[PDB]
Order: structure tokens, then C-alpha cells, then sequence
């Protein structure tokens, strides 16, 4: 869990 | 000149800075979406008697199967006045309260009629066919919750289940968080009224009516201040009646220098950032006033109505929700397959969609309606996508792709 | 002696059988969760008057890069008056309006300073490095929203941005249909009111608070009809004002004579089915009242208080959203992990959990909380498990599978 | 869709 969007 | 702020950096910031309300005391009817600030203890057994749990005859288990008298029925609402004596036993229902001299309770389906009450109605002698154990299909008092005992929590959101368990135990005042009160205002000399028919060089004014209905859909209170001209003069007064009138006030919409004067110099608050990198967005500016012992907050969003309600969702909704006393203000985000290809962008970006679940598919699907061309759909944006920033790999994304995607509405 | 009647069976006659109410005029301030009976359609142009895109200089296209007299600025709300003749140029804002004589502006980035004025800052001269197009970064009139062209859809379900939507466009007042009225009463002679202390073979009433704020999360108006003694007198007089009152009427409790007795003979109402296959909710029934040409409907629900909720939002619910006007009235069913080990029932299971995304899983997980008498938590249940019957193959179901989850609160 | 969940493999 972040505010910043992430990927995989 | 305000540094350009990370978007991490700013959430935790506003949050951070966001205080926690006061408390007050309430009707349990008016519980819906009420953060406890209380223990609750019962006060009363439940059930407060020895109740059936089937439909049949409260026996006496050290007699064991044999042929009963039957001396009458318990009816619910009712205390019974009988005594169950050894050889006799009572009829009973599903809510009935268990007669004195029972301890167990043998259900309809296990016993046979022997005898006829020689006219009219009624059953005297039955025959019970299965040995009872010793409290069998009985509720006995405080099986379910006892005196003393704690049946909420404190810091717990109320939903519909958790009012009535407040009716159950009997507790119909609560003390319970404040909720807080926002002002929302309009900045502008080109703005109209949405009554008001169009004049030359103007428009209607739309982030208001768009603001206060997002508020009040979470159950928050609002004041309208109207529109105010773009005047240092007009600014003071608007921000002081908003001060004075409610706790958290939101202001909308170059332009921009003229209006943190008033703030800085006149209203002495502390400005806590300009500019965020984030798109869009970019000119979002979040400040404080300590004023006797109680800190104010006040957000200045930007002109642009879709630049407008996303930042409200972002960094206004959690901070509201923080101040109402609910533990994780943080809002929920899940996981969802992209509709169409995107070209990823240098700043952090969030665009408005829909969420729709399909045929035994574990991911939802989200479809961009947001950019304007707007696309007529029957439903109403409910998330948020959340897109990432532009990488040395990712400059582009692709079509089914997992991203993240904050839930803003009621499914 | 009612036939056993499938969920499927029960579910499809609720909602074929439940009528759509009128409509009438509100204003666009109440308009949040009503449904559009009539096409919206815009009466002016968004935006009214030429404006600019970026921050620069609004130019001749056909004077090409050369040396420009900055002759002013236009500012929002104001209609400009100067015209801009060859070889001369205005300051513009990105919300400013294009002056007359204008056919395209040029940001600051593509353009240097000859001159500053001697003082009192302002600039006076400026060169052009760029040749521009014709039209290039300008908004013409109407090019977001056309005259005539429609907004919104009749049937559209409005949200925040939707109302802000219609104040952009001047639609002050619109036709939506009609929000159902619903009353609520409890039958049985061992219910108490909540506010009153115990009495010796008497509980406290929980389904009639718990059955309104349910309600009341929707945004539907509410009758409290109070508690009904079990009696064919009482329960004639409570449903007939009810009937007269609202136009759906709920009652829980006390099934297990007069009720369905007074529905069919005295009332003269259509039941069609009083005992569905399903766990929990088995007594559940449904009856329709047709009176004046109009239908009103009748929910008679459990008395056990997880029955009751339970039924409440797998029929009451969807029933309610077909007579506001939406298209479908269907719930939302995600997809979500058990978070522990269940048996099989041969009826479909219905328990409150808690649905919780973790880091990264694209699958939630759903906290069973459902067996009470109690699982204290801090928040809420916002969803409800939904177990497959047992079959000869499928008989229990192991933690981290995937299941049915129906959302029936606010996540 | 159906009331009654069901699963899949």
C-alpha cells in the first residue's frame, strides 16, 4: 500500500 | 516560490496536520456512520430467562423416555407459574420461557400422542421417546450476552448492525465524535450563478455545486458561501465568516499569488505547501490557523472542475473522515485491468472511471469516462485510477495490465 | 403448507412483481440518487467566447514571426474591446477571452522580451521565434458543449458530477421519479421498546431499528409504525394505515396465523409465497395490494434478527431501487477468499463478513463474522458471503479459495 | 448472474 501507483 | 512537493510527502502532510474533533453525546437513532467514544457494557442478561430453542415439551431429564401429564403451555411474553413435577411434563414453543422444575426440552418430532383430552381440545398424556440430556435445545440465561459485559468497543464505525445491538442491550444515548463542518466558496470575476441566464465574458459557476454535493454524500454538514469577487477585501471577509462558522473551508481557484495574502499576512496561517507533482493538480495549496486552542483547515483547489474533485477526493475526503474519529481515514484501494492502451506521463497521474465486475472475472475492469469528451454512460464514476509515473522501462502501458484504483463510491 | 419455493424463483418475483412509482420536479440540488425521466438538453454554448489555452500572446497568424507592440492583456469576466492589428499583439491569460482580430495565440516559451518598460514593470515589446498555426491554442465557441446537444440521458442515475454538470449547462429544475415511502412494524407479545427497562418474560425490540437504518443508508424516507401486538384486530388497523401512509409496508416476526390470515381474507391481498429454500430467512413472505390502481407491497421477514437483515438486503433492497427508476436493480458481486474452512449446507448460506484488500493480492479476503452469539471488530461489515448448496462433489470449501461476495455497504 | 455462488477451479 502506497499513494504512489506501482506495477509488476 | 513553493517547492515542488512529492505526493507522498503532501498526503502525510495534510493528514498529519489534520486534528481530531471533539466529542458529543447523540440518539442511537442518529448512530449511522458515528465513531464510538465509549465503552458500551450491557446491563441485562439475553435472554433474561431460560428460553427453547424447538418445539415440544420441557421434561425432566432423570425421568428419561416415558408417558407424561401434561399440565399446561408456555406462551411467549409470558412467565409461567407451574411447577414441573417428577412424571409431568409442559408444552412448549420456539420463544417460550422454560418452566420451573425442567431441564431439558424434547422436540415435537420425538414424541407420540397417547391420549385424547376426552372432549374438545387440548393433549393430557404423551409419550417421549428419547432420553433428554441434561440442558438440551435450551438457551439459558446469558447465553447470548451478560451482565458486565462489553458489546462495543471504543473506536468502532457504526453500520445498521451495530445500532441495533445499541436497542438491544438498551443503550439509547451514546458519546460519540463530532462531525465536521465545511465551507465551500468560489473564486472568480467571470462567475454566474447556475439561475442566473449567461453575460458576455462569463460562465456559470460549477465547482460549488459539484463540491458541497460530494461532501454531503458522505453525511458531513456544509455551508454555501456563494461567489467571491477576486479582491483581497472580499477574500478577508469570506474566510473570516468561514472561520467563525464552520472548522474546514475550500476554496477554487496564473490567478493564483493574489489569494495566499490574505492567508500569510492578514490571517497569519501557515502555509504548508504551493505545488504538487502530480497531474493534475499541480496547483493544489493546503494551509492551517491555530485559533484559541482549535486548528482550522483550509484547502485552496484549483479553477478546473475535474482538477477540482479529484484533489477533493484525494486529500480533502481523508481528512474529514480523520477528524470524525474513524482510525484508518486512509482510503481503499484495489486492484483492476486497464480497458485501453496508455501513454504514461512524467508526474504521477488520476483520472476518473468505472468500475464493472463481469462473468466469474477476479479482477473488475476499469473504463476511462473521465477526459473534455465526455462519454455518455447510464452510471456514475465510483473510482479513481491510478496511474504510475513515467520509468526508464514503463513509458507506455498496455491492455489488461493490473494498476491500482481508489473506490470513491457505493458499488 | 406453502411449496418450497428457490431463491431464483423467489428473487425474479420480487422484481417482476414490484411496480415503478411516478415522477415529479425537484430541484437540481436534490437531485443526488435520483433518476432522470427526461433528456437534458443545453440552451448555450460552453464556452460562450474564444478563449486561450496557454499562457502568452494572442497573434496574427498571418504577421508570422517578426516584432509585435504588446497593446494589453484581457482578463477573465471581462469581454475584450481592443482589436489587434498587424504587427501588434495582446497579453493573455489561459482563461482570458480572444480578442477581436485574433486567429492564434503563442505560449511564452516560444517567445523574448526587446523591451521593459522603464518602470512600474509591464512589458512592451516581444519577438515571435515561431511560426504560428491558425487557430493554434485557442478554444472556440462551443467546443466542449453545443447548443442543443444533450448532457445527459433519460434513465442516467446522478452523482456529484452530475449535478455540477447540470448547473454548468443553466437546467436549475428537472423531472425524476418518485423515492418510495416505506413503513416498518414488529409483531409479537413478548417485544419491548428499546428506551423501556426488562420485564419478566420480555425482550427488547432490535429487527425495527436495525430494518429503518438500513433503509436510511439507501436515502429512502421512512415510517415508524411502532410494535403490533399479535392479534387479527391489531395487526388490520396497522396495516391499513400503512397502506394509506406508504407504499411499502415491512413487518417482522410472529409467523409461527393472524398475519397471512388478514392479508388473504380481510385485506384481500395476493400472497405468492410464504416459505423459501434458504438459510437463513425460511419464513420469508411476499405479498402484492392492489388498491385504486395502485400497487403497494407487503414484506413480511423473520423474527431472528440475523434472518431479518439477511433477507432485508438480498429482496427489500433490490426491490426499492426498481421503484426509484434504476435500469438495474441488481446488487454488485465481487469476487473474494474464504478466511476459513466451511461445511456445506444443502440450503445456500447467507452470513455478514468483511471484505479486506491486503498488499498486492488482487483478490480480497472475506473475514467470517457471521456465526454471532460475536466477533468484535472495529469496523463494520460491508459484505455478504454467498455459499454455494452441497452436492455430491462439493461438500466443504477450504480457506483461500475463490467465492461469491455481494457488497451491501459502503466500502 | 445466479443468488447461489457456485465456484470455479
Amino acid at each position: 500500500f502506497n499513494i504512489v501507483g506501482t506495477t509488476y | 516560490p513553493f517547492p515542488l512537493t512529492s505526493m507522498d510527502k503532501a498526503f502525510i502532510t495534510v493528514l498529519e496536520m489534520t486534528p481530531v474533533l471533539g466529542t458529543e453525546i447523540i440518539n442511537y437513532r442518529d448512530g449511522m456512520g458515528r465513531v464510538l467514544a465509549q465503552d458500551v457494557y450491557a446491563k441485562d442478561n439475553l435472554p433474561p430467562f431460560p428460553a427453547s430453542v424447538k418445539d415440544g415439551y420441557a421434561v425432566r431429564a432423570a425421568d428419561g423416555p416415558g408417558d407424561r401429564f401434561i399440565i399446561g403451555e408456555s406462551q411467549a411474553g409470558e412467565q409461567p407459574t407451574q411447577t414441573v413435577m417428577p412424571g409431568q411434563v409442559m408444552r412448549v414453543t420456539t420463544g417460550a420461557p422454560i418452566p420451573c422444575g425442567a431441564d431439558a426440552v424434547v422436540q415435537v418430532e420425538d414424541t407420540e400422542l397417547i391420549r385424547e383430552s376426552d372432549d374438545g381440545t387440548e393433549e393430557l398424556e404423551v409419550r417421549i421417546l428419547v432420553q433428554a440430556r441434561p440442558g438440551q435445545d435450551i438457551r439459558p440465561i446469558g447465553h447470548d450476552i451478560k451482565r458486565g459485559e462489553c458489546v462495543l468497543a471504543k473506536g468502532t464505525h457504526m453500520g445498521p448492525s451495530e445500532i441495533g445491538l445499541l436497542a438491544t442491550v438498551g443503550v439509547t444515548e451514546v458519546e460519540v465524535n463530532k462531525f465536521p463542518v465545511v465551507a465551500v466558496m468560489s473564486t472568480g470575476n467571470e462567475l454566474l450563478n447556475p439561475e442566473d441566464d449567461l453575460l458576455p465574458g462569463k460562465i456559470r459557476d460549477s465547482n460549488r455545486s459539484t463540491l458541497l454535493a460530494t461532501i454531503q454524500e458522505h453525511g458531513y454538514p456544509t455551508i454555501n458561501l456563494g461567489i467571491v469577487g477576486d479582491n483581497p477585501d472580499d477574500l478577508l471577509n469570506a474566510l473570516n465568516e468561514g472561520i467563525s462558522r464552520a472548522d474546514v473551508i475550500i476554496t477554487s481557484g496564473g490567478e493564483k499569488d493574489y489569494l495566499k495574502q490574505v492567508l500569510d499576512i492578514d490571517l497569519h496561517a501557515q502555509i504548508h505547501f504551493g505545488r504538487v507533482f502530480m497531474k493534475p493538480g499541480l496547483p493544489t495549496t493546503f494551509a492551517t490557523l491555530d485559533i484559541d486552542g482549535v486548528r482550522k483547515i483550509i484547502f485552496a483547489l484549483p479553477g478546473n472542475p475535474v482538477s477540482a474533485v479529484v484533489t477533493c477526493n484525494l486529500f480533502v475526503v481523508p481528512a474529514l473522515r480523520k477528524m470524525q474519529g474513524i482510525l484508518d481515514p486512509r482510503p481503499t484501494i484495489i486492484k483492476a485491468r486497464l480497458s485501453c492502451d496508455v501513454k504514461l506521463d512524467p508526474r504521477p497521474e488520476y483520472h476518473r472511471c468505472i468500475l464493472t465486475w463481469h462473468h466469474q472475472e477476479p479482477l473488475p475492469w476499469a473504463q476511462s469516462t473521465g477526459n473534455s469528451s465526455r462519454l455518455m454512460s447510464m452510471r456514475s464514476a465510483n473510482g479513481l485510477l491510478m496511474l504510475p509515473p513515467k520509468t526508464e522501462q514503463y513509458v507506455e502501458l498496455h491492455k489488461g495490465e493490473v494498476v491500482d484504483v481508489m473506490v470513491i463510491g457505493r458499488l
